[PDB]
């Protein structure tokens, strides 16, 4: 059930996998051509698409509170989905140079982004928790910068640097 | 140079 | 009653990826225990059912391995050690689940049990490192005495487990993914403490026990507990630093034996071309 | 509500193609009394992944849904259709219609397209462009407060491609009013 | 009954053979399916697979007294396994090919081992009963290997390269 499950990834509801939008899921599974371990691994599957929608919210609320390091901590959040969007189209070839291949890989690739996913996730609900606005968004994420885990300490530090940037557009026009 | 001091201890091991 | 032969193994190997699940009954860190049910009178008696109980403590440190995983730097990156090298024993679990997948198979419950026993010998030597590296966590008052005496039993593990071994090398270098990983934030504060002047120590937790005294006429207080020279001359050259911003101015594993106080000594000058150019600038 | 069995994935790419340039496919059928695109409610097709394109295609005509918009903006106000609209009103469709010309170019070059997220990933920059292009003048600005709301909105960095846009739209609708200076 | 003497055969319990761990057996043999004969070969069957975990005893008491060559011995052992191990899935395929051929192959195969089994299990019984500790095994397991049976004092001979070999690391780092 090879594309069934790069687009239960991508966060579009189904009626298996039923989601109203951007909050709520029900699971559904009275399935027949699926084992009870292998409705397991789609609750550990969607958990990697819940977050992912928690995202594009942010985005959709800021882009298209205020300020104008909220829309720069933006195209810093679209880097970090990014090789994410990459990695969807890889697994498309491999679902057409033989569409036999069971799930295990793409769980596999799902346990790569396993520690960078909900790593931003508690990035954004202490974010939106405190309430921020202004340079303490960049305060923030300095001290979640601050923190190990080394792909995404260079992620926090893309975000770091992205509204630096709009920090170093200031002093340059205001001298 | 925090990796740097590690990358010539890996390049030291494969020259020792 | 009937549960199904050679399949219930594949569903082992399915509950070591996605761990928690109802075929195996692992409730609880201190208690992973299987039970599917006594299979019948022929083929398969009670030998399938010991082999089960094998594998349910092999799925027990995995669950302990990712219980340790929440979402200083040192302690992250002793866990992202753990993370990082999960990928490495991911890797061949998809090859068996696409033999398997793949018919003919040609492999059964027995015949399995040998290719992922290398992989079983490198599990347990993960278990005995974070056994002994998570024992002070529920007494209180661990901040950096706590840290301290878990990297000593990283250090206590592999001088008992590389030193003895060396016929291969493949777990020499797995004992080196732990040391060298968690060393580094605790070296990456280090070049911050010289180049820059100042150093990052938090308040909850305590780390190599360098802090600053709030008077000027203070210089360093080293904190006391409640290779070591080239320690000392950390302390004098970011004491030395601190001062400076202050002022105004102007091939084979057998040969290369063995293994990791031959690099420690080679970290010592990499300390040393420092140390020594500082007190000449001084 | 059941409808009829599935369709083919490669009916589904050329679909999508047609509702970017505004024209309407077997499964898209565009209303006028709402000015949106509208596709069909069930299990036509819907996702040969159960539901899937059922929630993603609409999310993608709505994203045409705004292109059909700006063509109609730009054949409405030319001078040779009308009288009414103003110089500096008419010079703002001339720098929006150069953009058509680059929807037109890389909505072209989309096949040979794998599935329905190659596209609007690949268009998903584009999506945030298209939906501030075209509801900046839909308020009603004309001429010079036109000309008003696009430097306000070539002032709002902080974006990167919608920055310099903006910036060409502020060069080509000044340059009637700038004729007007030095005579 | 081929998939039960295999695995009788690798040192795993049962309710026919019933097996508590690592040292105490019982036969319990009111087998119906199995001839008076062929339950005492099933004891010539044990005996083989008796002192094979009378060796992992060994193994994880010293992997997972106490020196520096006694794990340095432990590679020595997993190299007389290996073999085994290896003629333990040679037997799978035999199995396979026909699931209808009887038990003496099997305890002709097992008649190969017999004679490197208890040639090693003398060997770590000599070794455990004068508290063995350092070099001094290297010495025992060196006037073992002066003993002939000529797969045998090739295999204490490979016990005793590895375990020069942590000899041979020695005198080359206090060089």
């Amino acid at each position: 059930m090879i594309h069934e499950l790069l687009l239960a990834l991508s966060g579009y509801p189904g009626s298996i996998f039923t989601w109203n939008k951007r909050t709520g899921l029900q699971v559904s599974q009275d399935i027949p051509f699926l084992h009870p371990g292998e409705t397991s691994v789609l609750n550990r599957l969607c958990k990697l698409g819940t977050d992912y929608i928690r995202f594009t919210e942010f985005i959709e609320q800021y882009t298209g509170l205020h300020g104008i390091y909220l829309r720069a901590f933006c195209r810093g959040l679209d880097s970090i989905l990014q090789p994410y969007r990459q990695a969807l189209l890889d697994l498309e070839q491999e679902f057409l140079a033989d569409p036999h291949l069971s799930i295990s890989h793409i769980n596999y690739s799902l346990d790569q982004f396993h520690l960078l996913f909900p790593s931003i996730m508690v990035v954004v609900e202490q974010i939106k928790s405190q309430k921020i606005h202004g340079c303490q968004i960049l305060e923030t994420v300095y001290k979640h910068s601050c923190g190990g885990l080394p792909p995404v300490r260079s992620a926090l530090e893309k975000t770091l640097a992205v509204c630096h940037g709009v920090m170093y557009k200031q002093l340059s026009a205001w001298m | 140079a925090a990796a740097a001091a590690a990358a010539a201890a890996a390049a030291a091991a494969a020259a020792a | 009653t009937i549960v199904t032969e050679t399949q219930v193994i594949r569903e082992t190997l399915w509950l070591l990826s996605g761990v928690k699940k109802l075929l195996i009954f692992q409730l609880n860190d201190g208690k992973v225990n299987v039970r599917n049910d006594i299979i019948v009178t022929h083929m398969t008696q009670n030998c399938l059912r010991s082999v089960l109980e094998q594998i349910a403590a092999y799925g027990q440190v995995v669950f302990r391995l990712q219980k340790f995983i929440d979402e200083f730097r040192t302690y992250q990156a002793f866990m992202w050690a753990l993370y990082k090298y999960f990928i490495s024993f991911k890797e061949e679990l998809t090859e068996i689940e696409k033999c398997i997948i793949n018919k003919d198979e040609t492999v059964t419950l027995a015949i399995v049990l040998d290719k992922l026993a290398p992989r079983l010998a490198q599990l347990k030597v993960l278990h005995r490192v974070f056994s002994t590296g998570i024992a002070e966590v529920p007494p209180d008052t661990r901040n950096v005495v706590r840290a301290s005496h878990l990297l000593n039993t990283l250090y206590k593990a592999i001088l008992d487990y590389d030193n003895v071994g060396e016929a291969s090398e493949q777990t020499v270098s797995l004992l080196f993914c732990l040391w060298v990983e968690t060393v580094r934030p605790y070296l990456e504060i280090v070049d911050e403490w010289i180049v820059h002047g100042n150093l990052f120590d938090p308040a909850k937790e305590f780390i190599i026990q360098r802090n600053k005294d709030v008077p000027f006429n203070h210089r360093d207080f080293w904190y006391a507990t409640y290779l070591k020279p080239v320690l000392k001359q950390i302390i004098m050259a970011g004491k030395s630093m601190q001062l400076l911003k202050n002022l105004k101015c102007r091939s084979e594993s057998v040969t290369c034996q063995s293994f990791e106080l031959t690099l420690r000594s080679c970290l010592y000058p990499h300390i040393g071309k420092q140390y020594l150019e500082c007190c000449g600038n001084l | 509500q059941p409808q009829l069995v599935l369709l083919e994935e490669t009916d589904l790419v050329k679909a999508v193609l047609n509702v970017l340039i505004g024209v309407v496919s077997s499964t898209f059928s565009y209303n006028q009394a709402l000015q949106s695109f509208a596709v069909k409610q069930g299990v036509y097709i819907s996702g040969t992944s159960p539901d899937n394109v059922s929630s993603l295609l609409t999310q993608v005509a709505e994203y045409g849904t705004y292109y059909t918009r700006l063509s109609h903006f730009s054949l409405l106000t030319v001078l040779d259709s009308s009288h009414s609209n103003g110089l500096v009103f008419q010079a703002f469709t001339s720098g929006l219609r150069k953009y058509l010309q680059y929807y037109r170019a890389c909505v072209l070059s989309t096949p040979a397209s794998l599935t329905l997220l190659t596209i609007s990933f690949l268009f998903r920059k584009l999506g945030r462009q298209l939906r501030y292009l075209a509801e900046l003048c839909c308020a009603f600005p004309t001429g010079v407060k036109l000309l008003s709301y696009l430097y306000k909105e070539a002032l709002e960095n902080s974006s990167n491609e919608n920055y310099p846009v903006l910036l060409s739209l502020l060069k080509t609708s000044c340059e009637p009013y700038t004729r007007f200076i030095y005579d």
